[PDB]
RNA sequence: GGUCUUGUAGCUCAGUCGGUAGAGCAACGGUCUGAAGAACCGUGUGUCGGCAGUUCGAUUCUGCCCGAGACCACCA
RNA sequence: AAGGGUGCUUGACUGUGAGACAUACAGGUCGAACAGGUGAGAAAUCAGGUCAUAGUGAUCCGGUGGUCCAGUAUGGAAUGG
RNA sequence: AUCAGGACAUUAUCAUGUAGAGAAUAGGUAGGAGCAAUCGAUGCAAGUUCGCUAGGACUUGUUGAUGCGAAAGGUGGAAUACUACCCUUGGUUGUGUGCUGUUCUAAUUGGUAACUGUUAUCCAGUUUCAAGACAGUGUUAGGUGGGCAGUUUGACUGGGG
RNA sequence: GGACUGUUUAACUAAAACACAACUCUAUGCCAAACCGUAAGGUGAUGUAUAUGGGGUGACACCUGCCCAGUGCUGGAAGGUUAAAGAAGGAGGUUAGCGCAAGCGAAGCUUUUAACUGAAGCCCCAGUGAACGGCGGCCGUAACUAUAACGGUCCUAAGGU
RNA sequence: UGGACCUAAGCUGAGGCUGAAAAGCGUAGGCGAUGGACAACAGGUUAAUAUUCCUGUACUUACAGUUAGACUGAUGGAGUG
RNA sequence: GGAGAUGGGGAGCUGUAGCGAAAGCGAGUUUUAAAAGAGCGUUUGUUUGUUAUUAUAGACCCGAAACGGGUUGAGCUAGUCAUGAGCAGGUUGAAGGUUGAGUAACAUCAACUGGAGGACCGAACCGACUCUCGUUGAAACGAUAGCGGAUGACUUGUGAUU
RNA sequence: CCUGAGUAGCUCGGAAAACGUUAUUUUGAGUGAAUCUGCCCAGACCAUUGGGUAAGCCUAAAUACUAAUUAGUGACCGAUA
RNA sequence: GGGUAGGUGGUAAGAACCUCAGAUCCGGAGAUUUCCGAAUGGAGCAAUCCGGUAGUUGGAAACAGCUAUCAUUAAUUGAUGAAUAAAUAGUCAAUUAAAGCAAUACGUGGUGAAGUGAAACAUCUCAGUAGCCACAGGAAAAGAAAACGAAUGUGAUUCCGUGUGUAGUGGCGAGCGAAAGCGGAACAGGCCAAACUUAUCAUUAGAUAGGGGUUGUAGGGCUUGCAAUGUGGACUUGAAAA
């Protein structure tokens, strides 16, 4: 399947290495949260290149994650309940965060924001991890009609 | 056409038995796998691919 | 051809690993009983398929044979 | 006597066989005799299964023993003869 | 991805065992005629296993430096401890080999629903709803399978049967 | 004889035949189950067990007696049979070299089928007859006796109510 | 009578789906009366047709100027048929 | 090369020694210990044409019931979807409801309207059950005579489909 | 430093090679290396030797045939051919 | 252009014409060329109906006359665009090639059985044959060494003849059947990628554009050096000549 990962030790093996062990299909390569890039460079310099890219990419991920929590905490998320006799029917799912993201325009993925499938009424708050160097909080409010 | 688009491999018509004095014919249906494809623009979802082609994609890291 | 299993009494079932041949029916005698019953105790039927080894000492162990029930044999 | 019995050994040998029998063929039958080593019996000679006429199953193919035979360029090996 | 549970190996683990006579539960083979002896014996208490209600073994208490009556004398066809061995049953963890039941989603499947393209029940996508690594499907190898194909089904003969 | 209305070889047979009401069993909870098709696709069906096709019988009324021996079925696991494959281990050969001949022999590879596991089916068992299919002889016995209720035996799963 | 209207199963079929090829299936579309809608009858005459040809009596749907009244209103929804 | 004979063109081809399984030999070879015996040997042409036979080719010749592949077919027949239409005429009176009698009221009864049939009688219409006729005809399926069904599993006009 | 990787191989089926699957060519499933220092081959497979570097591309002749155009020939048939 | 004294295609008699200023006739270049038919604006029963656009002429208009255009796919270009900002499918416009048919013959590839003999037949054969399909061109396929094959030996591929009906192969039958070797027809081998080097791409380029480079007796890359304007077409032009 794959011989490379996008991340170092997170919960098991298969680090950001030129060669990594594998046991069948995995999200170790499928998820955009943790992928692999084509090797296409491996004579001797590839391992140093991957190591240096690992440190640099971790640092830049941390910087952009700080900016993204700031920008997403500043903004507000509001929707409307199309309700009958005060009974909530509106769907509150990853759709909404994807909509508000595409209005803002940052690259995400729908399995990356894992959000509980349920309904909601009134103001409520959610705590979620975006990447493995991240911990964020987002707010949702709704108006009745 | 029971085959993928990126590679052209036609199902071969052959024979079948473990025991007989006569001869018969059957085909070999090439195994086809619906998998997401990878490109920088647009369409990236289900396309049918061959298993050996899949394995080549895995070692070539075509995502 | 191998790979497993099966053999006991006049018939139908037993079977402590080696430390032994045993119920029911087939035939008779007897016991209980006012009588006929009835039921039951039992004379008997036993080299435990056969052949060479094992064991103080073999029906079951080892090897062979005999009577048998099961899964396997075809070039394109 | 080719019957019976006793003793002795084990030719119910090997390489062969002109010459014949009858013969669609294949196939089947009788053996003269030579050379080698033989056993019986002093020798003589016998002994190339049962006194005979019945007692059988073609080839490929496969296996077994030997194999002075070959062995794919070579040596071996495989493999076949 | 995921945890758990059951099997086959065996370390190491202890127990393991009746014909009669045998003071005898005796599985036997042969060197040993020994050693337990502050680590301490004949013999007794509570517990575990056990099988003969009777055999054997272990922790603590106790006996106090002796004896094991099964070292040798002594008995038994088969002798006593230990020594190495082949049998044992059960459990205990050590992992290897594949098995079953788990959860998740993330591959995959949708003849769930919705939306846009699109005046449209097909489709493309996105989500949902689900299942869910089952299972469609491919390959390999078994079974079943006159639904079906190919055919087969000697001869002599007062005709043939 | 069949209930009947009704159907069938245009052109040698119209009915004891077909068919229906109705009866019975059976596979099926939906993407069904049955299939038609090489797959998409389609009916049953914009269907939903009073549905759905198949197997048998064929007004109405009454009965459905025995036998799971074997066949086909349902369920199960004690044990054995079991391909494919996974892989304990062994063997063969070459020979760098050791090497007096021989022979041995590291090295990679070839040839080798194995130790073990290994599905279902099969052998096995429990059930299953408005599912296949079958539903035996003999012997004597009741005050003339031919009669055999009544009893006994060989076979088998079973001996025709 | 039939087209310039639409449909009945059915056919075809941009895309599309499936399948060695051929091809099959199928979306939107488009065809298909023997259906549904629309305004003419009496008579005369050639040897040959006639409601069409000729006499009469009409109607019809569209375009164009025009006068009088008036804001209308579709591929959209509903009845209708 | 006048789409001719030929010239060129040894590449091969028969013989020149054979044996055997071959190794290997050889006027020997195989058997074996053997030279014995047995086995074939102990030089015995070739290139043509012409006949005869033959080898395989549709091969002395005409004869099938078939087989597989590929096309054609629903204007016949059978089945179905749509669209229609017709079925002379006459009988028959199931209910239901209503009136009255009856009864405590029912039940029951006398009736009136009313019209139900895989109803009936039976034309066109369908079918072809029966005898005669022709049966190398008027006619490759009828003609006369009868017969059954004939408001429903009836028929057929047309389209379509298998 | 480079000389063409799911590639040579190998297992399971297969197919063309005279071959009726065996080295040699192709591959449907599966699995899986090396780099001229090596790889393969010389019909199993090792050693020695040789042969040349497949896993890139194209390439006129050497040909089969006459529907045509023209000329011509026929030990070709002469209207049942 | 050539050539001519008549002709008005065949059934030939008549008409009525032109012709000696060159017809008729022959060849070359041509113009035009109804409908349907790949048939393609749309449909349908081929020789049928309805069209749309842009013009243009008549008439108040309606409508009528003469022209071109309007089908699909694929590729390229521009606009275009939903969930969802972008992107994305899609939508339209523009340019370019079809798609057909046949030379009933030859080419390849894919599909793909029987009766047939074997005195049966299921093997082998009939054969990859028939037939079908798709793509072809005047031809195609094939084709430059993991070629051979045993040698002190050859040196792209195809065909012809010997080898030879051999070695082999096979219900070891029917049969099938070479490959080398030799003798001829012709004989041209060249071209990428890969090492490295010049720029763009967020220099994570892994892509493009260019230079070097096109393998056995190894070659190329690398720092250099020496020598040379060469011969070839498989081919671009025009010019001449035949």
């Amino acid at each position: 399947m794959k011989v490379i990962l996008k991340q170092d030790v997170s919960n098991l093996g298969k680090r950001f290495d030129v060669v990594d062990v594998k046991d069948g299909y995995a999200i170790h390569f499928l998820f955009p949260k943790k992928l692999a890039a084509p090797l296409t460079k491996k004579s001797l310099q590839d391992r140093d290149l991957f190591l240096k890219k690992q440190q640099e990419h971790y640092e830049i991920n941390k910087a952009l994650s700080h900016k993204l929590k700031e920008v997403i905490e500043q903004t507000e998320l509001h929707f409307s309940l199309k309700e009958h006799n005060g009974r909530p029917y509106g769907s509150i799912i990853t759709k909404q965060i994807i909509n508000q993201a595409h209005t803002k325009g940052m690259a995400l993925q729908k399995f990356m924001f894992k959000d509980n499938v349920r309904l909601g009424f009134g103001d409520h708050e959610i705590t979620l991890h975006i990447f493995e160097d991240t911990t964020a909080v987002l707010k949702v409010k709704v108006t009745p009609d | 056409a029971k085959k993928d688009q990126l590679t052209l491999r036609g199902p071969l018509y052959g024979n079948n038995r473990s025991h007989s004095k006569t001869i018969t014919r059957r085909k070999w249906n090439v195994n086809l796998q619906p998998c997401k494809v990878k490109t920088a623009d647009g369409k990236t979802t289900r396309i049918l691919v061959s298993t050996r082609t899949l394995r080549t994609l895995k070692k070539h890291n075509r995502l």
